[PDB]
């Protein structure tokens, strides 16, 4: 919760998980990825990452060290999420975040390679991006047409990709 | 027509911020290796890109997609010991 | 948008009356005032230029028995209106603290909270805020009313919590 | 109400040209009275020390700080008084006593800046306010630039007042170097048992105190009251006074401390010999200034002390104010003015004031009687309700240097009536003019409460008692 | 090691290279080559800059604000107006003494040929 | 450790090797302003003379004055050239290419000119006669007055970004410029760039008939490069001000339509061809600005001092203010807050 | 923000996993040098036994 | 890269070399140059610290403002056993990047708005002050 | 105030050290505040960390004697 | 006493003259001036008594040296 | 909280014996300003928060406006001697 | 000469006068008062006639009131 | 004038071996006719052209590079 | 041109020798107070008294 020093050292200690957690099967997803499937852990996994800050909250003091059956628990649906859209659509969600590799990760930069995932996502694994809070009346900023801010250089393979989506009809 | 003179070491000028913005391009993408910049450093992504750099092995923003994790992901992860601050 | 979340004395008198609020909102403290209260905002007004017309009666500036300018029976109106709206909103707003006589506008309050209540909205409106900055903006306009003689300040909030009973 | 005068104001005085001074002070004048007149009621937001923490933890209005607040607005009415009518209608008194432009701003900048003092629970609401005020003195005594011995007193105030400005923000520092606050609910009897912050705290009081005339720093402000003019003298000779010591009384930061008490007693000390030897009235004005602090660094000691420190305030800013616009009246009697600015210096000056009223003797003798106790005045209860709380809680060793200050005390300020009733070889039979009705008349009220007041020394106990407890 | 701390380093170097080739390339270096009593001023010199510290000073003071405006909906708002609200009134106390006008003693003599 | 010593000589064969040619264009326009030719006889098309003028200049001697602390008289050419040579750090060349990105852009780039001041009231203390102490103070106290409004504006651009980093500006301005909207914004900003910059719409304190032969100090030398070059990157760096934060910044247009029509995918071509247009876009935006500054130049006279003062504190300010009443108010009207 | 949001608590699993290996490891190490002579090494400097990151840590 | 330890105590010493000439020195303005270098050490103390901000505030105003008006004025003169690294952490609460300067302006305007009121009229006093003194209206 | 603030706005390093010593005022009445001492002693470990000075400098003195 | 009072031209402060000129200021106010003219003085009267009006003529486009026609012209006049 | 104090402590000897040169009484008076500064923010960040950020603003502009008053203050006691 | 006429003898007359002479008062003065009244009057329209605000962004995790239910999957 | 289709016109015209002596010795574009030759070898020239200012019509080319 | 220099004076002339002789005694103390003066402001090569002596012998004239 703090930044770095005038001159900090990195430092990092070769110990081992010790007795009682078992072992899981940690994220080995880079950021790009993760931030483009992050509505899909977020809307699969609802409950359990509620679970988790629930159960952080409660435990004033213990915090960290009480609720490690549930970090086992929630990275574990997460990676489900993302081993089954590595089998699912990763083509395009890839193309994604090949897209959204540049950009500084802004998010406005990548609209048409979005939709593209939207369809593929909903149409295999059947989940959806759904923004919660968003009253009623109030067009979701990923579903409206005409943005104001429209991107910089758009990546040449998902707009012939987009194309294509036209021509197959799958849009 | 115009007065061409005048507007030739304009065109100079013209011609070295121009020449300047192409190498400066050129520099930061050999340097990103085949990305873009990054034009705002958040404190979000600064943790990001340093659990990035340990994750993907060695090298700066490889960016891999990979279901679970290598072996030294468990073990490859740091602290920051900052000094006494006197 | 209407949770307090926060921990509020409730119905904690100021004085022998019952309360109502612990800040009234600067709209309500105009819509609950007695008609003899709007004869202090006037006397008041009258106060100052007569009280230049005294001041200048027992002892004149150079000698000689003058009226002033027109100029400063304009601006001795303008402060004179500032200080009949600072009684005004002073002497409102105590009955809302049950520290003066609570008579009318607790039949009053037993009004138009009901009226809201049976029209199905806020018991006090909503806010153009999040309710974290509604708690600090009414925390800065809480019990405002003393020290009216530093500085005015008001509420012009509409945040939810008010020491009421229980909403 | 102090804001919105003043953003009015100086509009009003930006829009206004120089032969309105009198008038805009006048017109404060009245503008104060209503303000008290008109909104006294707000003693009824409490009934049983009822406390209030306004603008979020950051102000603090109670029973006791409401009283201040009214007192400060009685004075101004006082000084504002001073201002905006003629003494005489004369030559002498239009170039002498005539404000400047930026004046009356500036005291109502300095009632913003004593009043958020003493209402402030914050510390930096703390140092905002005497950062305020001090920038307030430095300005008003500088603001009669042509005269030598204002700015060099100007200078010599803006030093120590910067030194005390880092002082005090350096033990603001301190305290929030080994703490996480602010504000004063962290102390509550019990990080006083397990941890010292007796030296922190100690250094905070020093640094407060010492814009008064505590008596390590004691020269420096006696200097500055003798080299002002007479006029500005009577304002800041008074609230930095009972500014900061209303705030330092309100929360009792330095309970049974060794150093305070020590520098109380070398406070009454050298003030009372210090008023031994002199001839120049503002030296002595001000050596009885420093000792009524004297007391105030006393009442500072204690627990639970809002009578003693209440009732002598309203003591000192009625007697002490008092004893300046007598002096103010006697300058027309006598026969050698020099320096516009200053016309009496010298004690002498007033040889013969008895052969010219017997009045305005004897208004000056009870208010000399009254900064000595004597028992049938106001200033007397004084004295009595401190050794009241003195001995309540055994300071005993300095009760007994309170009364060896005290008879030191009275040796001097008997000085004046030495002088004030001689003979004087050349009596007035006649002068053509008065002094201007309603500002001789403020006089007559302001010692009609010293002597008369003893008879609502029932009821202000009976308030006391109901009203701030 | 970056870039940025190497260009605020380089440039008071850079800056000495072209400050020692002139004494590397110059020659003859330096050859053989009243004010009693006055100066003068008026208040519109002096009193600029001592003025600006403060109309300066609101600038940083209104700059955290700025930043955090999003989160000080309709409230930071109110309370930084009243803020300018006062500043804008004390600028307007200057303007109306006209405290930078620096006027001339030239006048053409208003008063007439009252004779005889 | 090497791509980044490139990284920074490239950048100065960019400024520093242009701004020479920029006071060799200063002639050229002037020339064809007032109906004459320009520099011919040094060059091919008469370019270059600007390093004739410098050669010549580094080879004259360091005469030096008898009341001149001679120290003084180094810090003050030195401080004042490497204050507007610091000044280069966050001018954006396209999306996020500056030489070193950190996230409070503006407050550096605006401490930097609020150091710019303190060269020139240093500058003419040195030689302490009585017209040289005294035009240093006329000068100073012009050089703070405007850079209060220069510094003035910077937040209210922001009110439109709230974020102090210089190349998110240009990203918010994609959807639309802030000169068009804000058009009066842009005139007073334009005086304002002048006023800071030794202009002689304003500068009236070069003026030699004033002063026993004083423009400054006459101190020349490898001296009189220093504060010169330092008056000319002063120039165009308030130039490249006035290019991001009130101007189109690097952009042009949309040009996405253009290159998904050019190339297949990308490649370090299509990050030339970008680059190239990103910074042609803040080079023509510059360019048309640093011919504005002669623009004005030409076509006026200068001012009297109690015009200078009565100019900023009178008929400026005010307004000043009351567009800080109309922005948070038009903010206010709508949400319209923006976030970082 | 709500992308963000989600993947906070994905992260902050492992980032406690890390806290928890660290610590009982560092704790464990200062129990290897106290061995022998006796001391508390697992007696926590809190008088509220949690858990808690440890800080301050000897220079290497 | 074990003289990148000792940086702060580079800072330290330079700054007590540096008030010694404040303190020691022939010119007043001598004294005011060695000063404005005594601001940026700390400036630079300031950015090696971790407050990177600050350091840039204080050149905005230090030696922006109220160095340079020193300097203005004096011209116009006539004639003359810690040593424990402390462990920090990464945790993933905060989601965008309300700096310091942010909270800044979320404190002095919701929790302490009254502190900037009154400043207000700190700042009004820094204006009347000098037309107070230094003006003689007619 | 700015009382349980952070440098981000959110709460600082000991928050949780100060709300406990809060809850530990809340419940309790003077003359009874002594069982609030290690409520208030876990606070004063946040901020200074004696405690934990003195932990390690007893370690490192026997990591030097061996 | 006086003011610290300057030469305002030597060589090239009004062009086409060399305007050697003392001013007097108080507050940048003349309060007094005194311009010293003779730093042109050839002293041409003193040779046009030695010289014919035929050859008398030139020197007198030589005075006013921006409007020569009109000294011609009152000469010949 | 070496530098702030060495700032501070050297800035008040400064003060005290050196009187008679009245504008280095200003300046060390305003190297005091830094001090407290020096101290107060470090205490801000060690302490994790910006509640001593929120003091040392103000006492920025404190500094700042005690720089322009005082100012004028010495421009008065100038102003009715000579030198 | 256009001296003074006097704001109080007839104000709109000397709003046309000052708007006449002294334009750097008055038309900063007008951009000025043209900002809080109608920052006053025009928003409660726009809620009324052009639209309502936005939802409020959330500031951290946002935390339900529950129970800590039974949740089953991955165990193992 | 002094545009840029005049000059680039008559380095058209005149051939750039002279051009390139011409730009080293003048910087201008002239491009005459050959009127005449001096005793001391110099080549005068008189330029037709339409687009040409006043007295700017016939110039020389010297023979030394160090004439006058 | 209505006020004159600093020094300068309305010519006049006086009626009578002795007048003439009070203004000349007068002249030459002029000259002598104003002689440091001279040396300072003329930079010139030699001392006073020289300065001295000339104004004396010239007035021996």
């Amino acid at each position: 919760p703090r930044e770095a020093a005038a001159h900090w050292v990195p430092f990092e200690d070769k110990a081992n998980m010790p007795d009682n957690v078992p072992d899981v099967v940690e994220v080995g997803a880079t950021s790009a990825p993760l931030l483009s499937a992050s509505y899909f852990i977020g809307a699969k996994c609802k409950p359990y990452n509620d679970d988790f800050m629930l159960c952080r909250e409660e435990s004033q003091g213990s915090g960290a060290i009480d609720c490690l059956k549930e970090g086992r628990r929630v990275t574990r649906c997460a990676v489900s999420v993302i081993e089954d859209i590595n089998k699912s659509c990763l083509d395009e969600f890839r193309l994604h975040w090949q897209c959204l590799e540049q950009n500084n990760h802004q998010l406005s930069g990548c609209r048409k390679a979005e939709a593209l995932l939207n369809k593929c996502v909903f149409t295999k694994l059947n989940l959806e991006k759904k923004i919660p809070g968003l009253r009623p009346d109030e067009e979701p900023v990923f579903l409206k047409k005409d943005p104001w801010i429209k991107p910089a250089v758009d990546d040449f393979k998902s707009v012939r990709a987009y194309a294509e989506a036209k021509k197959n009809g799958t849009l | 027509a115009i007065p061409f003179e005048a507007l030739l070491p304009y065109g100079i000028i013209f011609g070295l911020l121009t020449a300047g913005g192409g190498a400066m391009q050129v520099l930061h993408v050999y340097r990103n290796g085949g990305v873009r910049d990054r034009f705002a450093i958040d404190q979000w992504d600064s943790q990001m890109m340093e659990r990035d750099l340990r994750l993907n092995g060695g090298q700066g923003r490889k960016q891999v997609d990979q279901a679970t994790a290598p072996e030294a992901f468990k073990h490859n992860h740091v602290w920051k010991s900052e000094r006494p601050l006197i | 948008s209407s949770t307090p979340l926060v921990k509020t004395s409730v119905n904690y008198s100021y004085g022998d009356y019952p309360l109502i609020d612990a800040d009234p909102h600067f709209k309500r403290v105009v819509g609950y005032m007695r008609p003899s209260d709007y004869g202090v905002i006037g006397l008041a007004t009258a106060a100052l230029p007569a009280g230049i017309c005294f001041a200048e009666w027992l002892d004149p500036v150079k000698g000689k028995f003058a009226r002033p300018s027109v100029k400063f029976l304009r601006v001795a109106t303008m402060l004179g209106f500032a200080v009949g709206f600072g009684a005004a909103y002073a002497r409102s707003s105590l009955r809302f603290f049950g520290v003066t006589e609570n008579a009318r506008e607790y039949k009053k309050d037993e009004a138009q909270m009901a009226a809201r209540k049976a029209a199905g909205l806020e018991p006090y409106g909503t806010s153009s805020l999040t309710p974290e900055l509604q708690e600090i903006a009414a925390k800065n306009s809480a019990h405002s009313i003393a020290g009216l003689f530093i500085f005015p300040w008001f509420n012009f909030v509409n945040h939810p919590y008010h020491g009421r009973e229980q909403k | 109400m102090l804001i919105l005068a003043i953003i009015s104001l100086i509009t009003f005085v930006s829009m206004s040209k120089l032969s309105d001074n009198r008038a805009i002070i006048r017109l404060i004048n009245i503008y104060l009275i209503l303000v008290l007149v008109l909104d006294s009621f707000l003693y009824l937001l409490f009934l049983n020390n009822q406390t209030y923490t306004v603008m979020g933890e950051l102000l603090i209005f109670n029973s006791f700080t409401f009283y201040i607040d009214m007192l400060i607005y009685f004075i101004m009415i006082v000084i504002s008084s001073l201002y905006g009518y003629n003494l005489y209608n004369n030559n002498l008194y239009k170039t002498l006593f005539e404000p400047k432009k930026e004046l009356i701003i500036l005291f109502l900048i300095n009632i913003l800046g004593a009043l958020l003092i003493v209402h402030s629970n914050d510390f930096i609401t703390l140092f905002v306010a005497i950062e305020l005020q001090s920038y307030s003195i430095y300005l008003i005594t500088a603001i009669y630039n042509s005269s030598y011995k204002a700015s060099k007193a100007s200078m010599l105030y803006f030093f120590m007042g910067g030194i005390l400005s880092i002082l005090i923000a350096y033990s603001i520092n301190t305290y929030y170097s080994v703490l996480n606050s602010y504000t004063l609910h962290s102390l509550d009897s019990l990080i006083i048992n397990t941890l010292d912050l007796n030296l922190i705290l100690i250094a905070l009081s020093l640094g407060l105190l010492f814009k008064i005339g505590i008596a390590p720093l004691h020269k420096w402000l006696i200097s500055i009251y003798e080299n002002t003019p007479i006029l500005i003298t009577i304002y800041i000779s008074l609230i930095p006074k009972i500014s900061i010591l209303s705030y330092l009384v309100l929360s009792n930061i330095s309970i049974n401390s060794l150093v305070i008490s020590i520098l109380a007693i070398l406070t009454l000390l050298v003030g009372s010999v210090g008023g031994l030897l002199q001839i120049k009235i503002k030296r002595l004005l001000a050596f009885s200034g420093l000792t009524n602090a004297g007391y105030m660094m006393l009442l500072l000691l204690l627990n639970n002390n809002e009578f003693s420190y209440l009732y002598y305030i309203t003591q000192y800013s009625i007697s002490h104010l008092a004893i300046f616009m007598i002096i103010i009246f006697s300058i027309y009697y006598i026969n050698y003015i020099n320096n516009q600015y200053n016309p009496i210096i010298y004690v002498n000056q007033l040889k013969g004031l008895i052969h010219d009223n017997a009045y305005l003797v004897l208004s000056m003798a009870i208010v000399v009687f009254s900064f000595i106790g004597i028992p049938p005045l106001l200033g007397f209860f004084g004295k009595l309700n401190i050794l009241m709380s003195i001995l309540n809680n055994g300071y005993y060793f300095i009760s007994i240097v309170l009364i060896v200050a005290s008879l030191i005390s009275a040796l001097y300020y008997l000085y004046l009536l030495n002088v004030s009733i001689q003979d004087k070889n050349n009596i007035l039979i006649n002068s053509n003019e008065t002094v201007s009705s309603v500002l001789s008349y403020i006089l007559s009220s302001l010692i009609i409460l010293i002597t008369f007041g003893f008879i609502y020394n029932s009821l202000i106990i009976d308030i006391f008692n109901v009203y701030f407890n | 090691m970056n870039t940025f701390i190497i260009f605020i380093i380089l440039i008071p170097i850079v800056g000495f290279a072209l400050l020692a080739v002139n004494i590397l390339l110059a020659v003859y270096k330096p050859y053989n080559e009243f004010n009693q009593t006055r100066l003068a001023f008026n208040a519109a010199f002096i009193l600029v800059a001592i003025l600006f510290l403060p109309f300066d000073l609101e600038i940083s003071t209104l700059l955290p604000y700025v930043m955090s405006i999003y989160l000080v909906s309709n409230y930071g708002f109110t309370i930084v107006l009243l803020f300018l609200l006062i500043l804008i009134i004390g600028f307007v106390y200057e303007i109306n003494t006209n405290a930078l006008k620096i006027n001339k003693h030239n006048k053409p003599n208003t008063d007439s040929l009252i004779y005889k | 450790m090497i791509i980044n010593i490139v990284e920074i000589l490239i950048f100065l064969v960019c400024v520093l090797f242009s701004v020479a040619y920029l006071t060799v264009a200063e002639r050229k326009t002037l020339a064809y302003m007032q109906r004459r030719l320009g520099p011919n006889f040094v060059g091919y098309y008469g370019l270059l003379q600007a390093f004739a003028d410098a050669v010549k200049l580094l080879l004259k001697e360091i005469v030096l004055p008898k009341e001149s602390n001679y120290i003084i008289l180094v810090i003050s050419p030195l401080i004042t050239l490497i204050t507007a040579l610091i000044g280069w750090v966050v001018i954006p060349l396209g999306p996020g290419i500056t030489l070193g990105e950190l996230n409070l852009g503006i407050l550096f780039s605006l401490a930097i000119g609020s150091l710019g001041v303190f060269g020139s009231l240093l500058s003419g203390w040195s030689s302490n006669s009585k017209y040289s102490l005294l035009g240093s103070i006329r000068s100073t106290a012009q050089l703070i007055s405007y850079e209060l409004i220069l510094t003035s504006i910077f937040i209210i651009i922001i009110m439109f970004v709230s974020s102090l980093n210089i190349t998110t500006i240009i990203e918010t301005q994609r959807v639309v410029w802030y000169c068009i909207p804000l058009l009066p914004l842009l005139l007073i900003f334009f005086i304002a760039s002048v006023a800071e910059t030794a202009r002689p719409p304003f500068d009236l304190t070069e003026s030699e008939s004033e002063l026993v032969a004083g423009y400054f100090t006459e101190y020349s030398g490898s001296p009189f490069v220093f504060f010169f070059l330092a008056e000319y990157s002063n120039i165009i760096l308030i130039s490249a001000f006035n290019g991001y934060l009130l101007l189109g910044g690097y952009l042009s247009f949309n040009y996405s339509y253009l290159f998904n029509i050019l190339f297949n995918d990308y490649s370090y071509v299509s990050f030339l061809f970008e680059g190239l247009i990103n910074s042609s876009a803040y080079a023509i935006k510059l360019v048309f600005l640093m011919f504005s500054f002669i623009w004005v130049r030409a076509a006026f006279p200068r001012f009297t001092y109690d015009n200078l003062i009565n100019f900023c504190w009178i008929i400026l300010l005010p307004l000043l203010f009351g567009i800080f009443l109309i922005i948070p108010s038009t903010l206010y009207i709508f949400d319209s807050f923006p976030t970082l | 923000l709500w992308a963000r949001i989600y993947l906070m608590p994905l992260l902050q699993a492992e980032e406690d996993r890390q806290t928890v290996r660290r610590s009982i490891a560092q704790l464990e190490r200062e129990k290897e040098i106290m061995k022998g002579t006796g001391f508390d090494v697992d007696k926590s400097v809190y008088n509220d036994g949690k858990f808690h990151a440890p800080a301050l840590m000897i220079p290497p | 890269m074990y003289l990148t330890y000792y940086f702060i105590e580079i800072t330290i010493f330079l700054a007590i070399l540096c008030t010694i000439f404040i303190i020691s020195a022939k010119n007043p303005m001598v004294s005011i140059l060695y000063m404005i270098a005594l601001f940026v050490i700390a400036a630079m103390y300031l950015y090696l610290i971790g407050l990177g901000i600050f350091s840039l505030l204080y050149i905005m105003i230090y030696i922006g403002a109220i160095a340079v008006l020193f300097l203005f004025i004096i011209t116009l003169l006539d004639i003359n056993g810690n040593d424990y690294n402390t462990i920090i952490t990464q945790d993933w609460f905060n989601i965008e990047n309300t700096t310091l300067l942010t909270t800044i302006g979320n404190v002095l305007l919701t929790n302490n708005a009254f502190i900037l009121l009154v400043l207000a009229i700190v700042l009004l006093l820094g204006i009347i002050g000098p037309i107070s003194i230094t003006m003689k209206h007619k | 105030t700015a009382a349980g603030i952070s440098l981000t706005g959110g709460r600082n390093r000991c928050f949780s050290e100060w709300q406990s010593f809060m809850h530990c005022t809340a419940k309790t009445d003077a003359k009874s505040r002594a069982q609030c001492l290690p409520n208030f002693e876990d606070y004063m470990e946040c901020l200074h960390h004696t405690k934990e000075k003195a932990r390690l400098r007893e370690i490192e003195s026997v990591l030097k004697q061996k | 006493i006086r003011a610290f009072t300057i030469n305002f031209g030597p060589q090239h402060p009004a062009a086409h003259g060399v305007l050697r000129l003392i001013l007097e200021l108080s507050g940048e106010e003349i309060i007094r001036s005194d311009p010293h003219v003779g730093l042109l003085h050839r002293g041409t009267e003193k040779l046009i008594e030695y010289k014919t009006y035929m050859q008398a003529l030139p020197y007198f486009d030589r005075l006013d040296y921006v409007s020569m026609m009109t000294n011609e012209q009152v000469f010949s006049l | 909280m070496f530098i702030g104090t060495i700032i501070l402590v050297l800035s008040f000897l400064g003060f005290v014996f050196n009187r008679r040169n009245i504008i280095l009484a200003f300046i060390c008076l305003e190297t005091m300003l830094l001090g407290i500064n020096l101290i107060l923010l470090r205490n801000s960040v060690l302490f994790d928060d910006i509640s001593g950020s929120l003091f040392a603003i103000v006492i920025i502009i404190l500094a700042g406006v005690e720089s322009a008053i005082g100012l004028s203050l010495l421009v008065s006691y100038y102003r009715l001697r000579g030198v | 000469i256009n001296a003074n006429p006097g704001f109080w003898n007839g104000p709109f007359r000397y709003l046309r006068w000052s708007a006449h002479n002294r334009p750097h008062l008055f038309f900063a003065f007008a951009i000025g008062i043209a900002g809080p009244v109608a920052a006053l009057t025009l928003t409660p329209l726009r809620r009324k006639y052009l639209y309502p605000d936005h939802s409020p962004l959330p500031q951290s995790y946002p935390l339900p009131q529950r129970a800590r239910e039974g949740l089953t999957g991955f165990d193992d | 004038s002094s545009s840029l289709y005049r000059v680039l016109r008559n380095a058209w015209e005149v051939g750039p071996r002279s051009y390139w002596k011409q730009l080293n010795s003048i910087g201008d574009t002239k491009s005459g006719r050959l009127v005449g030759t001096d005793i001391y070898g110099n080549k005068f020239y008189e330029t037709d052209h339409q687009d040409e200012i006043h007295l700017r019509t016939r110039y020389v080319e010297y023979k030394e590079k160090d004439y006058d | 041109a209505i006020i004159a220099t600093a020094f300068a004076e309305t010519v006049k002339f006086s009626g009578s020798k002795q007048e003439l002789q009070k203004r000349t005694l007068a002249l030459y103390r002029q000259f002598l107070r104003g002689a440091p003066t001279f040396a300072d402001l003329y930079e010139v090569q030699f001392s006073i008294p020289t300065i001295r002596t000339k104004i004396r012998q010239e007035f021996e004239r």
